[PDB]
């Protein structure tokens, strides 16, 4: 049961929002949005199909967050000689998943740049 | 000591190759140099601005990144395994080049900082032995 | 005659729309929003230009649904091994042709696709 | 039967090859390879599902479109001569990438749907004889 | 100490604008707007982060106009057998510099072109 | 007389190549082909409306750009010094492909228009000698 201005999709109610944040103000923008609120999560190519039309029917063309963060930070980074990672010297910090509302395909950016996003949650 | 065209760095060999070739084709390269030889490994602070240096020194175009030897060792697009909500990512619709798991240097950060790049890009190297 | 918020260009009338609808609905739209509407047609580069600048300066950067459906659909569509088609697994029914306010060149996408568009009608 | 690596399927020999080709040049590698070999062609669904295991079982990278036989014969662009309002196609801008007439599979759709795509790419395949 | 709307940067201020104009138009329209006003300039990748996320923040996904025009202009044209550069059929005049609010990377734009932008001054 | 398959327009021979190099491969190929040819040097607008004829007449695919032989010479991202507001251009963030320094044609104007474009393209060619 959405309340009018949340779209709904089998059981979830989902929202995309104009002003352009980083993940992860984002996500905790969501939360204090709706009880169990959180950035879009897709569990389906069904619910990324409604996600990805909903946005793009609110905002065009656009690209915008779902809640997938620091997506290699704990891969299991090795130099191929063996040598124990101790210095690092990363550019950026971490990579986040975003889509872009012609398709549901996912896309990674740095956590800390700007995006438009969509909330979501149970009810 | 080193061989003919090889710089040498607290008791290693490098050399910057200006070939286009994938990190996995890239590594090869190094590997067929010599037996131990692989993709340069920056291991101290020292050590990643002599490369900085070698780079801008000996390569005619500065406009690619040149490969590094860190990578992700698998075949996984991403290690977060739930989303922000509780939920396990079992679905999943990557595009192949958004998976930056391989990395390398770059004139914008003066070749001292590592860049997140698709592992099936070609870009030049730099070989360690 | 182009009425408030048409424009002319060599005595046809053309206007942006900015309601996401798929082409079939685009299409529809169009034709009950002035008798001979119907979706933008090119019959020229220069048409193209001044709609592509049109649908820029209207509504920035975005995808825009073009009168041309079912590209491939009346396609001789034959196996390499010369087999009989009789069973088929489109993934996807049609293709519309669409512009990105970018540039005047062509791209393809699904016609039940979320786009944006441009009406036009004659006189 | 068939040859070592090629898989029987109601009399018939398939096989995955990862040599990512344009669709062109896979067709070729087929030939050259088997007894009037060709690529993939899909004629039931019964073989839809054997081509989408097939796929998956003896195949790496599972994040690329894999080519069918199935393709636009003749050069065109589009073979819709009209526009809505009736008028003829004579000027076309279409960027050549733009232009999908050959079909793949996908892992979005279980290996099982046909995905239009531009015969440019290169991609691996699936040959049959 | 920048105009009320206008945001500051190392002594700088930075606007984004959302009617779109060609260059020629934009860079004009950003002297008129303040003394020692010009289409933005790039000296460094923080500046750059800092007038894209503006950008990004302000409109969205869009292009914008950097005060770079006729890049290869005064550039040494020839021919490969030497010929002398009389006949000329440009199809575009010169082209100018403008960036995507997705990412820092610089782009080239034919002049003409529409493109949204951002004003730059100092003080 | 010319060559076999070239043809001739007011004392020069011209012949159109679909082969899909870089400007440079492009450059080389048409020397090879003759002694003194090069890529296509339009001089008049009969030259423009004869290329562009043999390039419709001789050609099988003209969806793409086909090479002419001005570009400009060398490494150059941007000739302009400076910003409209009098700085000097000291840090460039290019994108490879967005230096459209090489020039060649296309069906849109008719082949009778230079179009900007990235050298490391891969187009057919007109060669004169
Ligand atoms: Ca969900
Ligand atoms: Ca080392
Ligand atoms: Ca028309
Ligand atoms: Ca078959
Ligand atoms: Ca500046
Ligand atoms: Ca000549």
């Amino acid at each position: 049961d959405c309340p009018s201005d949340w779209s709904s999709y089998e059981g979830h109610c989902y929202k995309p929002f104009s002003e352009p944040k980083n993940w992860a103000d984002a996500e905790n923008f969501c939360t204090q949005q709706h009880a169990g609120g959180h950035l879009v999560s897709f569990q389906s190519s069904e619910e990324a199909d409604f996600v990805v039309k909903l946005a793009f029917q609110t905002f065009g063309h656009s690209i915008f967050w779902m809640g997938l963060s620091n997506v290699w930070n704990q891969c299991n980074w090795q130099w191929s000689n063996a040598a124990m990672l101790r210095y690092k010297a990363w550019a950026e910090e971490s990579y986040c998943v975003y889509f872009k509302s012609t398709n549901n395909k996912w896309r990674s950016r740095a956590c800390r740049m700007m995006a438009q996003f969509v909330c979501e949650f149970q009810a | 000591d080193c061989l003919s065209g090889w710089s040498s760095y607290e008791g290693h060999c490098y050399k910057a190759f200006e070939k286009y070739k994938t990190w996995e084709d890239a590594e090869r390269v190094c590997t067929e140099q010599a037996k131990g030889a692989h993709l340069v490994s920056i291991e101290s602070s020292g050590e990643a601005d002599f490369v900085a240096q070698l780079v801008t020194q000996n390569m005619k175009r500065l406009d690619f990144y040149i490969w590094i030897g860190l990578r992700v060792q698998g075949k996984v697009k991403q290690c977060n395994s739930e989303w922000s909500d509780g939920s396990s990512v079992s679905y999943e619709n990557w595009i192949e080049a958004e998976s930056k798991t391989c990395l390398g240097l770059e004139k914008e950060t003066d070749f001292r900082k590592w860049v997140n790049i698709y592992c099936g890009q070609q870009n030049p190297f730099v070989c360690e032995a």
